[PDB]
């Protein structure tokens, strides 16, 4: 193949018709080939058998993607810079409520586009660069514009070392697969000489330049542009020229100091963000380590080493392998690159990083509902490519006798737990609410499971939370309060509108919640793990990997053998972790809006922008409408002819996608074909069908085009629901 | 220069002890874990010898007490001979 | 034809060496001035006190750029050209005596080296004519900046 | 390793050039013979001497007549004959093709040798400036933007602004 092979031509092909497997497309005419090929563009069984680019093009297709990144986000920082919103809100943040974005006025549009601002029309943000942002301190328009151009000059370079791999002549083997360095370098400057790198031009620049902007003046009034070196008078406030001590170390005196750092602990006042000033030595302190870290090491060597009786033979070479399957080298990552987001998304709202945020409610839970969805999104997924690992993609069988080999061993047995785990859960984790509406229903609260009612008794309060904050018994010296503002222990004070941050306290009612998280993690979890264990081999099939992982079903018999296989492990698995994370995000702004979220009035009477009505009311999963949805919701179903309304106006449609997908989810195959036909017939008569057989959906197309749909359906209607109950009130 | 120039003498302290120290410590290394303490290859008391760093946290020390008095209230003598 | 760069695992420093000599020679008006410098007004501000007793005078106009393309052809031509085979210099359209070359393809003191016979006297490798002259170039690279300014030289 | 352009109308997209070329031609001698302005100087009254104006776009429309046709018939034949249907000489319909357009029918034909052709003397004269204009005029043509922008006054637009010092024009010359 041949159009013409090797050794001239040039002379591109472009025609004759085109490439899959060796009954290539067949010459004679289908349609779901143009559904292939757009799906399982790259598998990688085919294109080579032999591994040889393919980690040759996958650098290259990153490339892609890290451009891409950059040509986005010039156009945020862009949008960002010159339609402004921002000079306007900094002077004045905490009035603004602000934009980047704004449409042209055409036919309908602009009901959108409603007064934002620091005096213009605008489409109210809750992703927050103007956040990200406070830290740029110079400031003005047009660089934000210089920021942005910095972006498209990484991309169409770190673009065109794309074209400098595969395309250009390129790479081999020992390169990836002699591996012995990589983390090493990674990890030690990057890793390190970022967040190193940050640290200079997170105190060189961006403390000063909001140390003296936690006041107010309109900037440059405060900063010159260039301003800051060989300079500096200016640090000296904000601290000393090391005055005397070389290279820190000790024949030091301090009557009066120790550099900038000084540890923060809590939140500013009047910009609850956290001091600015555990931010360089925290980054600083990280670096060092990755500075030294990255500085192993040459590799079997310490795994192959310790072994136990339980423990594993495989452990040692533990895969020669692993620096060549790729799949699998991929799957570890998504757990950890996916598992290591959403554990952002607590970290963030119970400890913010940024100036203004939780008095900007909005703008930082979008945020963590974001973050959240990819520490779950991407959850599956790295499961899915391990199921990609377990069937196919060493050529042959010498991974031998290991861990795995062991694992596997058990496996009607790993699993055989787990599921038990769930149902106890479940009963102890769901009906657990359905007690109350059949008994509170029926009507006795004598005996329902209220936080009043079943005795616990009026605390919550000592496990850890109250260990936590009360922390300094300790080796701990540090800081007036904690590390994070909302346990326990400590103040009243944080915020100007309005609440930032408090307790939260607990007791019950977020009891079982957690725990409903518990059965929700863990039967989710039970079909992935289920799913790629028995990937390949299987008690009702054994000749069970032989196409696929994809495999629709295997056949009517057996009585079922359908839904097996392992993309559809990592189909019902997506289906459940929709719930996952869309019942976690339920969990949080319903607690954060009905605790926390806050005003502060004359004498600090705290106003919950629901008076707790969490109490005894989240506990019956009624309430959870009565309570939620139809509580909340009355923000999106009024938010007609205004200004978000493309909220509501989205609601309806999304809202409709979603009850699109059970028609893909819930039915037959040959059904639309039998259909198709009668079509097709009608179409003959007039002389205008046959070329191109028009075909139904590939049986497991047909549940790709579920899910998918199910997830954008079902998910963006919260999307809506949410910016629509935190603009306005909240 | 200053205290500071008693300090460049003394980032050669701090530079020194790691250094001089650091060798020892590898030098016969693929020990891994290990040594006299445990299995086979006894002689008891615990010893007298060999350095990497018996002797320079030592060194800390001895910069302290010339170091000491001189800048302490204000700093002996005692003398005796005073000098005599 | 659609573009060749002929790269073989040192292609560069071949340059190097060569980025070296013309850069070395930059090293240069170092060597043998010396500050644009700056985003120009002054008009009235050094980096921050630089100066004081705002460079220069200063002529200069930035044309350069416009300079800096425009010679650039000439680096590429001489490249060029020489591939080669060559008509090259015309002469004089009509007739008859064109003794003069004036010698040579240059390289060095006589077009053809020349006027071979000499000294009695002044009487008593070539990375290294290379070598020393970053050993001359990333010299003033620090001394741009060299200062401790707070202090000054812990030596003296 | 390089695209493959050659693209195949292509040829007609040389005379496509001269087209724009040629055309760019009667711009620059006259307008800049411009009178030398002018010994002095240029009055229209005349027609248009008070008609209520003369063309607007009227004079749009005949330009566009007396145009039409030309430009239309034309391409239409520079040459091209034979003409029709069903299989490839690929020009691109490479009608004419075999047939020059006529076996027999007239002179379609000019000239000796059963041939299209002035014939072979020259490139001559013609090659070489007037591709030479394919150049020429996009330099000058590229030179027209840089005459008139910059609109000395009368509109600046939009501003982030951060002109001026100094305003911009044609009448020749540069200063500097
Ligand atoms: C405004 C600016 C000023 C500045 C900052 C520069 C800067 C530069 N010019 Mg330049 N130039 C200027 C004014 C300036 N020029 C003016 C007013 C003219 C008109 C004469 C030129 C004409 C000019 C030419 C023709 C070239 C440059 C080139 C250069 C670059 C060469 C680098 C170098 O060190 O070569 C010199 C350093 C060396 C180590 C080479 C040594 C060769 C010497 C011995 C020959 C000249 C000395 C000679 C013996 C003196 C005899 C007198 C003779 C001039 C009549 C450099 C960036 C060159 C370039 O960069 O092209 C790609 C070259 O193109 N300039
Ligand atoms: C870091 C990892 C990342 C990478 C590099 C890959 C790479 C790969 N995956 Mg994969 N995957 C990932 C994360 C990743 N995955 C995650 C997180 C999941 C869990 C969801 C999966 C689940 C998954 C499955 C089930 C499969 C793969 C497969 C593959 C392979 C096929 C790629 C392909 O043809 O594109 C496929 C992309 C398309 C066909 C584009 C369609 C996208 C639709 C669904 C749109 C999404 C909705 C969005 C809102 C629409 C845009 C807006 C619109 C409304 C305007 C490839 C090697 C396939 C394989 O067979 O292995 C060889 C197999 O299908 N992946
Ligand atoms: C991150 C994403 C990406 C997205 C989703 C958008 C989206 C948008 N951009 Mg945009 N832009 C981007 C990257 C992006 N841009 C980049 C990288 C640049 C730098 C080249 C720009 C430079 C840019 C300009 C100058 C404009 C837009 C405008 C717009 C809006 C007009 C819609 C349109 O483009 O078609 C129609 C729309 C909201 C337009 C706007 O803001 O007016 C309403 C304005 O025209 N963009
Ligand atoms: C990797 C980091 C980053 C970078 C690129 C710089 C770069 C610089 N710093 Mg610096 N700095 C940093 C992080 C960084 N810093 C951090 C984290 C701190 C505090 C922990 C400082 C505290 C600091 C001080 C007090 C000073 C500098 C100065 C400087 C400048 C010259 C001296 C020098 O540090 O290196 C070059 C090395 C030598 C000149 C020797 C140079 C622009 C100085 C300056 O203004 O210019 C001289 C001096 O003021 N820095
Ligand atoms: C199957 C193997 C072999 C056996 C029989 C054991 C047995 C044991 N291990 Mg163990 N271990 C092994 C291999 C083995 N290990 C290997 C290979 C490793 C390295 C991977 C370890 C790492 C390890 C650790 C860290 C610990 C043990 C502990 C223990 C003990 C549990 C405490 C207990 O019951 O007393 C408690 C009874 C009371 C009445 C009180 C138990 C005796 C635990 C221990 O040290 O004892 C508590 C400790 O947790 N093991
Ligand atoms: C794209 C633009 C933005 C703008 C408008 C500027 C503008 C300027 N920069 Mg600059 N700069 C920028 C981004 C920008 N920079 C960025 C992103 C960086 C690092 C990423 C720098 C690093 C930088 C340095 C190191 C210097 C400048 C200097 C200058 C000034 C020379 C001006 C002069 O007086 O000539 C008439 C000029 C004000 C120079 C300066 O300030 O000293 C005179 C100095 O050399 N800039
Ligand atoms: C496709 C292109 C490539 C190729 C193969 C050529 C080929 C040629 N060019 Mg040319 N050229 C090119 C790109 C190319 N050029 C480009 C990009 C430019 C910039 C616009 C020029 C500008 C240019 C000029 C000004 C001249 C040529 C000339 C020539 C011809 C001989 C050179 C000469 O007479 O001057 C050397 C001068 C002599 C007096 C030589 C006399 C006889 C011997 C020396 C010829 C060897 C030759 C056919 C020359 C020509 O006659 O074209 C009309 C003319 O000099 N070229
Ligand atoms: C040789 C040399 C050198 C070097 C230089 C350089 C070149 C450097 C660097 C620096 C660096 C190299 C830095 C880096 C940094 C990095 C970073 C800082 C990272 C980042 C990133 C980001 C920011 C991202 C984010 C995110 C996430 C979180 C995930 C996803 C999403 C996003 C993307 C957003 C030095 C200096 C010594 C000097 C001398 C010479
Ligand atoms: C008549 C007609 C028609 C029709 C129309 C209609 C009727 C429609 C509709 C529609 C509907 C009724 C619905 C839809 C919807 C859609 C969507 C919806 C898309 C998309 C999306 C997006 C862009 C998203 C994004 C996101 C993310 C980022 C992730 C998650 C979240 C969210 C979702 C937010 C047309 C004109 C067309 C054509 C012609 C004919
Ligand atoms: C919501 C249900 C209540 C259950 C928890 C109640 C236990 C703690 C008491 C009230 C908690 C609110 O804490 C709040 O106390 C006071 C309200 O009276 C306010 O008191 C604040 O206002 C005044 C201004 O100088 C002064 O009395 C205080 O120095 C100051 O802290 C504060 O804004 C806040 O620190
Ligand atoms: C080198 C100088 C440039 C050439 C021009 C000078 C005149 C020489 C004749 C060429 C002029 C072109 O026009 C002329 O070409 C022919 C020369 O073969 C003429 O004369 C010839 O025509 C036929 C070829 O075409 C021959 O078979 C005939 O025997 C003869 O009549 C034609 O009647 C006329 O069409
Ligand atoms: C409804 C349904 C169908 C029928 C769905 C079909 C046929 C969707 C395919 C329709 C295509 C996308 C229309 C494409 C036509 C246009 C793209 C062509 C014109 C181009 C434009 C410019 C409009 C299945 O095939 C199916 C298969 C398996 C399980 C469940 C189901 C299922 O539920």
């Amino acid at each position: 193949l041949v159009d013409r092979d090797p050794i001239k031509t040039s002379f591109e092909q472009w025609a004759k018709p085109g490439h899959f497997s060796r009954t290539i497309a067949k010459g004679p005419d289908t349609t779901t080939w143009i559904w292939n090929l757009h799906a399982d563009a790259h598998d990688f069984d085919s294109h080579t058998s032999d591994l040889e680019e393919i980690s040759r093009k996958v650098f290259s297709a990153h490339f892609g993607q890290l451009s891409i990144i950059f040509l986005w986000l010039s156009g945020m920082y862009f949008h960002g810079a010159r339609f402004s919103n921002y000079e306007a809100w900094l002077n004045d943040p905490t009035h603004i409520g602000p934009s980047a974005q704004v449409v042209w006025p055409i036919v309908g549009q602009e009901i959108l586009n409603g007064d934002v601002g620091g005096g213009f029309r605008g489409i109210q943000i809750t992703s927050g660069f103007f956040q990200i942002w406070r830290a740029s301190g110079i400031t003005s328009e047009l660089q934000l514009y210089c920021t942005a151009i910095g972006a498209l000059v990484f991309a169409g370079l770190m673009l065109f070392a794309g074209w400098f791999h595969y395309h250009k002549a390129a790479p081999k083997l020992a390169w990836f697969q002699d591996v012995e360095s990589m983390l090493n370098h990674h990890l030690a400057g990057l890793l390190g000489l970022g967040s190193l790198s940050w640290a200079r031009h997170q105190v060189h620049v961006s403390l000063p330049i909001n140390q003296f902007l936690n006041a107010g003046v309109d900037p440059k009034e405060i900063p010159l542009p260039h301003e800051f070196i060989l300079n500096r008078d200016l640090l000296a406030q904000l601290y000393p020229s090391f005055a005397e001590g070389a290279t820190p170390f000790f024949t030091l005196n301090w009557s009066k100091y120790a550099d900038f750092l000084t540890f923060r602990g809590g939140l500013d006042p009047l910009t609850g963000g956290l001091w600015l000033t555990d931010i360089a030595h925290h980054h600083l302190a990280i670096a060092i380590l990755f500075l030294i870290a990255g500085h192993m090491y040459r590799i079997k060597d310490i795994l192959e080493a310790h072994k136990g009786p339980f423990t594993g033979q495989g452990h040692k070479g533990l895969y020669e392998i692993l620096t060549t399957s790729w799949h699998a080298q991929l799957s570890i990552n998504l757990a950890m690159l996916g598992s290591l987001t959403i554990v952002v998304a607590q970290h963030m709202y119970s400890m913010p990083p940024y100036p203004y945020l939780a008095t900007d409610y909005a703008t930082q839970l979008s945020l963590f509902t974001h973050h959240m969805w990819i520490g779950g999104f991407l959850i599956v997924g790295a499961a899915a490519h391990a199921a990609i690992f377990m069937v196919r993609d060493y050529d042959p069988t010498t991974r031998y006798n290991d861990l795995l080999d062991r694992v596997l061993r058990h496996r009607d047995a790993i699993i055989s737990h787990l599921n038990w785990v769930c149902i106890f859960l479940g009963f102890h984790s769901f009906g657990l609410y359905i007690h109350n509406d059949t008994m509170s229903a029926l009507g006795r609260p004598q005996d329902m499971f209220s936080d009043t009612a079943i005795q616990l008794q009026p605390v919550f309060a000592q496990w850890i939370q109250n260990t936590h904050a009360l922390a300094p018994g300790t080796t701990a010296p540090g800081a007036t309060a904690s590390t994070s503002l909302t346990w326990g222990g400590g103040d009243l004070v944080a915020v100007g509108n309005k609440v930032a941050l408090l307790p939260i306290p607990l007791g019950t009612a977020d009891f079982l919640v957690h725990h409903i998280h518990a059965f929700t993690i863990h039967v989710t979890v039970l079909i992935l793990l289920k799913g790629v264990l028995f990937a390949r081999s299987s008690r009702l099939i054994p000749d069970k990997a032989n196409l696929g992982f994809r495999f629709p079903c295997d056949g009517p018999g057996r009585g079922g053998t359908c839904q097996v296989s392992a993309w559809d492990h990592v189909f019902l698995g997506l289906f459940w972790m929709y719930n996952s994370i869309s019942v976690v995000i339920f969990h949080f702004s319903w607690k954060m809006q009905s605790d926390v979220w806050g005003t502060i009035n004359d004498q600090g009477v705290v106003t919950h922008i629901t008076a707790g009505n969490f109490a005894q009311s989240s506990i019956t999963i009624n309430g959870w409408l009565r309570d939620f949805l139809w509580a909340q919701a009355s923000q999106v179903i009024q938010s007609y002819g205004s200004s978000l309304s493309a909220y509501g106006l989205f609601f309806l449609g999304a809202h409709f996608v979603w009850a699109f997908s059970l028609m893909f989810l819930f039915s037959g195959r040959g059904y639309w074909q039998e259909l198709i036909e009668s079509i097709v017939w009608a179409h003959n008569k007039l002389k205008v069908a046959p070329a191109t057989q028009p075909r139904a959906l590939s049986i497991v197309q047909g549940r790709a085009v579920g899910v998918t749909h199910y997830l954008l359906g079902g998910i963006a209607t919260t999307w809506a629901f949410f910016l629509a109950r935190i603009i306005a009130v909240g | 220069d200053f205290i500071g120039s008693p300090t460049n003498l003394i980032m050669v302290t701090s530079t020194s002890l790691m250094l001089f120290a650091g060798r020892f410590g590898l030098a016969p290394s693929a020990n891994r874990k290990a040594t006299a303490g445990l299995k086979l290859e006894v002689r008891d008391s615990g010893l007298q010898t060999g350095d990497p760093a018996g002797f320079t946290l030592a060194d800390t020390l001895a910069c302290g007490v010339v170091g000491h008095i001189i800048g302490v209230g204000v700093v002996l003598g005692l003398k005796n001979i005073g000098a005599l | 034809s659609d573009p060749e760069g002929t790269g073989g695992f040192i292609e560069p420093r071949w340059l190097a060496y060569g980025e070296v000599i013309n850069g070395r020679f930059a090293m240069l008006g170092a060597v043998g001035l010396g500050k644009v410098g700056l985003i120009p007004q002054e008009t009235a501000l050094a980096w921050f006190q630089t100066g004081v007793i705002y460079n220069y005078w200063a002529d200069n106009y930035t044309l350069f750029v416009l300079e800096m393309a425009l010679m650039g052809f000439a680096e590429h031509r001489r490249f060029q050209d020489w591939a080669k085979p060559g008509s090259m210099g015309k002469q004089y359209f009509l007739g008859l005596e064109k003794g003069f070359g004036g010698s040579g393809n240059p390289a060095y003191p006589g077009g053809p080296f020349f006027n071979p016979l000499g000294f009695g006297k002044d009487e008593k490798k070539l990375k290294e004519v290379k070598n020393g002259r970053l050993a001359m170039l990333a010299i003033l690279g620090y001394f741009i900046q060299g200062l401790v300014t707070g202090v000054g030289p812990y030596q003296n | 390793s390089d695209p493959e352009s050659l693209r195949w109308n292509v040829q007609a997209e040389l005379v496509h050039s001269r087209w724009a070329m040629l055309g760019a031609a009667g711009i620059f001698i006259p307008e800049f013979l411009t009178k030398l302005g002018i010994l002095n100087t240029p009055s229209w009254y005349t027609a248009g001497e008070q008609e209520y104006f003369t063309d607007t776009t009227t004079l749009f429309i005949v330009e566009l007549v007396f145009i039409g046709w030309a430009e239309g018939r034309r391409w239409a034949d520079i040459l091209n004959p034979g003409c029709v249907n069903t299989d490839p000489i690929f020009p691109n319909n490479k009608l004419t093709g075999t047939d020059v357009g006529y076996p027999g029918g007239l002179w379609f034909d000019p000239l000796g040798w059963g041939s299209a052709s002035p014939q072979k003397l020259k490139e001559l004269r013609t090659k070489e400036i007037k591709n030479g204009r394919l150049a020429m005029l996009a330099v000058m043509g590229a030179w027209f933007q840089h005459i008139y922008t910059g609109t000395g006054p009368i509109d600046n637009l939009f501003a982030h602004l951060a002109d001026p010092g100094h305003a911009t024009i044609f009448a020749a010359f540069t200063p500097k």
